[PDB]
Formats: C-alpha cells, structure tokens, sequence
C-alpha cells in the first residue's frame, strides 16, 4: 500500500486500430508529413505517431533532424528493436521521471515540434506531468535539509498542505575550510529548503509526498562533507573504457548528491562502476549479491581493481 | 651566523689592540672632520661594499656621531648590542611574537642609549672599519647583516612588523632558529619610487583585478581592460576540468 506513481497510461480509445477511417490526430500528423515532401526533403515525418501501444522511429533519412533525435528523441522511448537504417520502433513506460531536467510540456512542444504539428491523442497528455520534478537533498546536518527545487510554484500547494499535515521547523588551517562553505551556493537557483522533521517523520511524510500529485528523488550529499566515518579507497591503474566512463557522468553532472540507476548489456563492466562507484563516492559501501555465485565474482574484480583487502572484505 | 659574528667580534679587538696610532691617528685626523663638516670620506667604489641607506625616506643623519665617541666604546655598543641581543633571541625561541615596536622600547631598557645609536650605527660600522680597511668583506659580511638591523629596527617599526619563526622548517629540531623583521607597506617601498619619478606605467600580463593596485594602496587615472580580437581562428584552450568520474578534489582539502 501507498506506492501508486503514475503507472502507464494507454488501455482504451481505440477500436480495431486499422484506423483507415479515423487516425484524426493522426490525421493531423497525415497532413503535414504529406503536404512537407515535395523537393528532395521530407520536412514531415512524425515517427508515424500512433495512439495506443507506442510510436515509432523514423531513422532513415535522419540526417540531423531525427539522428540527433536518434538519441535524444528516446528518453521516455526504449527502442526494443534495433534495425538497419529504417525505421525503429520502441515501447513507452515510466520514463518521464528520469528524464527531469525537463518539462513535460517542453518534450509535448517537441513532440509536436518533432510531429509536425502530429497532434497528441492527449492519451499523454493526461500523463505528461502527473510527477513534478522534485528532489530531496540529504544535507549536512546528518539526514536531509527540506529542498524542493529550482522552481518556486510548487511549495505553494505544498506548504498549505505540509506543515498542516507535519511541520519542518588555525587561521590559514582553517581559512580554505570556510572557503568550501563560500562554496555552499545557492543551489542552482534559490534552493528553497527547510528544515528536519526529526527523521522519523519523513517515512510518515514520504507516503503523503507523492499522495498529492508530486513525486520525490533521493539523494546522497555522501562526498564533500560526511560526519561518519570513510574507509580506504584506492584505485590501483584501474584503466577503463568509455562505455562506463559516461555512466557515472549521468550519475554525476550534478554535484553530490544524486542516486543512481544504470543499465548495461550483458558481460559489460558490470563489476567495475559500482567497484568504481565504490572508490569514488568515499562512503561505505554495499553489495547485494543474487547468490554466493555473484558474491566470490563481484569481490575479486573489487580485489584487482581496488587494494582494498587488508581484511578489509566482507562476504 | 650571530656566533661566527661572536667570533670575529674579538677578532676585530685584536687588530684594534695591534694597531696604536698608524690607523688610529687616521681616524683621529678625519674623526675630528666627522664632527667639524660631516662629509662621507669615499664617493668610488667603497659605497658598493656599504649600505647606502637601510632607511631612505628620511631627512638626514644630521647627528651623527651618536652616544658613542670612541671606537671600542662603539665596539661595545655592539658588545652592548649583540650579546643583548641573543639575550633577547635565546630565550624568546620558545614563543613566536610578533612585537615590533614593543622590542626597540624593551630594548631602550637593556641598551643604554639608544634610537640615534641605534640608527647612527651602520656607517659607523663601517667608518671605523674604514680607518682600518683591513678586513675582508665576506668575513665582514655577518656583522653588516647586524647594523642593518637595528638601523631598520631605529626608524621603521611602527607600521612594519617584526616576526620570530624558531620552530620547524628544514630544523626537524629548534637546531636553527631564526627571526625576522619585515615591512608591510610595499606602498613605502613604492611611494620614495613614485615621488621621485614622474608617473610610471605598470603592465601585468596576469593583472584581472584591478582593485589590487590599492593594494599597493596608490592612486591611478588610467586603469583599464585591454581588449584584443582574435581572427587566429580560436587564441587558445583554457579548459576547467572538474572530473565527475574520479571526482575532482584537485584543491588541497
């Protein structure tokens, strides 16, 4: 109980889907990648946006317009089949909330922008921004400090309804220490944070965040400053290859405090970010191994890519 | 160094004991010039191997020959400095203090006449020396280390700043300790410059901001933001690094 986000939106509207007859929004779409065609260039093609199920890839005269967008395009898109330079299509799920330095108006001005004006069922609309992005530091003072965002519009149906429900409230050897806390900015734009509900609330708080229409991101502020303890990390000539190297960039563009979740292929550098992950971070880390088959694996690339063994090994 | 000026302290004494009235009619001639017309008896070379002036923004020495009339009694001016002096060094290495013209008023109760023997002293380091000009300068070089000092200590104390650092850098123990005296107005090291010069021009390849030329505490009309083109396709690279990866903690925290 108390764990419903927004599950995936289509499941009606929709009648024998050869829809030769009305594909009006699609009709929509119909008319300008048809009326755009005529000299050499499509100027059109609005990765045949479909209702239900999914839309597609255009992919094959992509030239800048869509292989740019051969990425980029596919942020909520997964593209489950890969193909020759065709078209490409892909499935649609709860990828919204990753992609959050964004609004969901801004990718629906694209999405149309992409489409020709090809124009939503409003299937996604009513799904665009049903999560508001929104984050939650875990600041110094030892569990989090209350942020909510850049974005000031946000707090003012949160605070008529928060408080309401729960509250929130050397010289030279020491000159450079408060030169890192000149550092402690304003956090992109005025942060607007409160203070800790005693933290034991915010479990009670938690299952009322997203009650509303909001949802939350946690975090981990574990690097610049940390009150517990550190152990010995060590990266001995651990060399590694760009596939990897860009992960923990999207794991931090940010600064500290950012959680993460990444997917690889198989047989790929599985034990070497989060050995990587496990150096960087300067935290005291955790493995979940699937079985005692993971666990003899996952420690010895940690024993050649970390020195750090002294007994120092916990299985 | 204070040992080896310890050293050659008697040294001195001795070649002051060996010699009668050759050089010391010398002086006698000329040290009686000193207080008819003050005139400084060498204009070649000799001012090279001499402190010119340790203080220069001041009006003059007018009086000199100072509470001092006799060259051993100036030799014990030095006696009467020197080994004060460790006296005020040996013991104060156990504390750094940072006391500049609270030692010259600490002094004037250990010194027994002092502030013009304490400025009218260098010269006549070296006047008595130079009615010997026997020593060599080398040898000679500790003891001009000295008279500098307390020159520099005579006129200049009040806005600078005098400094003692017994304690460990390259002595692991407190096997050479050290003081020092330095300025702090850079300004009056530049202000004798900019009053005997007309209105000179800095130029500061590194210079972005302005607002340290009041650091040398000056005035300025012209102080701008040079601004150049570049059709060299691109000047250069300056690229700020901040790794995410390995996660840039490139200042010494």
């Amino acid at each position: 109980p108390g764990n419903d986000p927004q599950e995936a939106v289509p499941s009606a509207a929709g009648k024998q889907v050869d829809e030769s007859g009305t594909k009006v929004d699609e009709y929509g779409a119909k008319d300008y990648r048809l009326q755009m065609p005529l000299k050499d260039d499509h100027t059109s093609r609005p990765l045949w946006v479909a209702p239900d199920g999914h839309i597609f890839l255009e992919a094959f005269s992509p030239v800048y317009k869509y292989a740019q967008d051969f990425l980029v395009a596919i942020a909520e898109p997964v593209c489950r089949p890969t193909h020759v330079h065709e078209y490409k299509l892909t499935a649609y799920s709860l990828y919204a909330a990753v992609s959050v330095g964004l609004q969901t108006s801004d990718i629906t001005e694209y999405l149309r922008k992409l489409s020709k004006t090809g124009v939503p069922d409003g299937i996604m609309q009513f799904i665009k921004l049903c999560t508001v992005s929104y984050g939650k530091v875990k600041l110094v003072l030892k569990h989090n400090r209350y942020f909510v965002e850049s974005c000031h519009p946000d707090v003012i149906q949160h605070l008529l309804q928060d408080p309401v429900i729960r509250e929130c409230r050397m010289d030279l050897f020491d000159f450079y220490e408060q030169m890192d806390k000149d550092e402690e900015e304003e956090e992109e734009t005025q942060t607007v944070s409160f203070e800790v509900k005693q933290e034991m609330i915010e479990e009670l708080q938690k299952r009322c965040i997203h009650l509303e229409y909001p949802l939350l991101a946690e975090y981990d502020f574990r690097n610049d400053s940390v009150n517990p303890d550190i152990n010995i990390d060590l990266k001995p000539t651990a060399v590694l290859r760009p596939y990897q190297e860009k992960s923990l960039r999207k794991m931090f563009g940010n600064g500290r405090a950012r959680s993460g979740v990444i997917v690889l292929p198989c047989g790929a550098g599985k034990s070497l970010v989060g050995v990587t992950a496990a150096c960087t971070v300067r935290k005291r880390c955790l493995v979940l191994g699937n079985s005692a088959v993971s666990v003899e694996q996952w420690k010895a690339q940690f024993k050649m890519w970390s020195t750090i063994d002294d007994s120092q090994i916990c299985r | 160094t204070l040992d080896r000026c310890q050293g050659n302290l008697e040294t001195l004494q001795k070649t002051v004991l060996r010699i009668k009235e050759t050089d010391e009619q010398r002086l006698r001639d000329e040290y009686r010039r000193l207080v008819e017309g003050l005139r400084e008896a060498s204009a070649a070379r000799e001012t090279d191997a001499h402190l010119a002036n340790p203080v220069l923004p001041d009006e003059v020495l007018q009086e000199a020959v100072p509470g001092s009339i006799r060259t051993a009694e100036h030799f014990l001016g030095f006696l009467r400095r020197l080994l004060e002096y460790v006296k005020w060094r040996l013991r104060v290495q156990h504390v750094v203090q940072e006391s500049p013209p609270a030692f010259l008023s600490g002094l004037a109760q250990r010194v027994c006449i002092q502030r013009k023997p304490l400025r009218f002293c260098a010269e006549r380091l070296r006047s008595l020396l130079h009615t010997l000009e026997i020593t060599d300068l080398a040898d000679f070089s500790p003891l001009t280390l000295l008279a500098n000092f307390a020159t520099l200590v005579s006129t200049y104390a009040k806005g600078f700043t005098i400094i003692i650092e017994p304690f460990d850098d390259r002595t692991p123990t407190i096997a050479n300790p050290i003081l020092h005296f330095s300025c702090m107005d850079a300004s009056l090291a530049i202000k004798p410059v900019f009053e005997r010069f007309q209105s000179v021009i800095i130029t500061s390849g590194t210079l972005s901001p302005l607002d340290i030329y009041p650091k040398i505490l000056d005035f300025h009309p012209v102080t701008m933001a040079t601004f150049t083109m570049t059709l060299a396709r691109v000047c250069l690279c300056p690229m700020i690094i901040g790794r995410g990866n390995d996660q840039v903690a490139i200042s010494s925290k």
